[PDB]
């Protein structure tokens, strides 16, 4: 009874890592076209 | 001066006149597309600072 | 056995799923603010 | 009957004029070109962005609804 939930933290930890994943992409994405826009005034 | 060919002139000074009219009026068109050029620039460097002020929030609140 | 198996539940079933739910939001809201300076960079093309 | 010589000098100044007429369109022609230019140069980048926004939510379609 110790690896039926030794299995849920690998499973809600892959959702939550793949998450933070795209989280990143996404944070990168907005972090170079907010600096591109930024170009545009200088 | 020397003589002329005064029809010759007189046809030269209207022609004189119609490419004026027309070259100040090209110089118009371009001076107009110019100011329509320089307002739209404007006008697009501020959205792209409502943008910046937007993304700006999302990134630095989150 | 029960510490250590009632001390898997305290996490991975509850704060594991708080920060990847956490982490969807954060994701949904950076996601719709792609889509909407997408879109406004589309709108400057046009 | 028209004064030859007042005809003359009205035909010197429309060559006069017509010439810095078209010079002055010739330097507002310039000015526009150069914005046109960098205009066409941000619009480039602004494409570049696009595609790399679009690129990413494609990717996180891609990742998540397969
Ligand atoms: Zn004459």
């Amino acid at each position: 009874e110790l690896q039926q939930a030794r299995t849920e933290v690998e499973t809600a930890d892959k959702w939550r890592l793949e998450c933070i994943d795209v989280c990143s992409v996404l944070t990168n994405r907005l972090e170079e076209e907010a600096g591109f826009l930024n170009s545009l005034l200088k | 001066g020397g003589s002329h060919d005064c029809a010759k002139v007189d046809l030269e000074n209207a022609e004189l006149r119609r490419k004026l009219i027309r070259t100040k009026r090209a110089f118009e068109d371009t001076y107009e597309k110019l100011r329509m050029a320089n307002k739209a620039k404007a006008q697009v460097e501020k959205d792209i600072k409502n943008q910046i002020l937007k993304t700006h929030n999302v990134l630095r609140n989150v």
